[PDB]
């Protein structure tokens, strides 16, 4: 996974 | 500073200011969606996450690690930014 996958995986 | 942080405006003190406007932020005055978009664009745009295992941010020889006052944290251990953006953030 690339990090703006995760970021915008946020609360 | 804020204890708990939809729509409601805030204003960044200067130190996250300045790293919302390297971002890219126009604005004296930001949503808190608005803030946590402008501080991803940061660690994207100055490639702050570790490039092998992406959910790891290195910060420290970087103005975001001040504000932090961490060298590193995970995207899945999001505390450091949490409350880092209470001790930045005027919630008027």
């Amino acid at each position: 996974e690339t990090f703006s996958d995760l970021w915008k995986l946020l609360p | 500073k804020i204890r708990t942080l939809e729509g409601t405006q805030v204003h960044p003190r200067a130190p996250l200011l300045q790293i919302l406007k390297v971002a890219g932020a126009q604005e004296e005055v930001f949503t808190l969606k608005e803030v946590m978009h402008y501080l991803g664009q940061y660690i994207m745009m100055k490639q702050l996450y570790d490039k092998q295992r992406q959910h790891i941010v290195h910060c420290h020889d970087d103005p975001l690690g001040e504000l932090l006052e961490v060298g590193s944290f995970s995207v899945k251990n999001p505390s450091p930014v949490y409350e880092m953006l209470k001790r930045n953030l005027v919630i008027l």
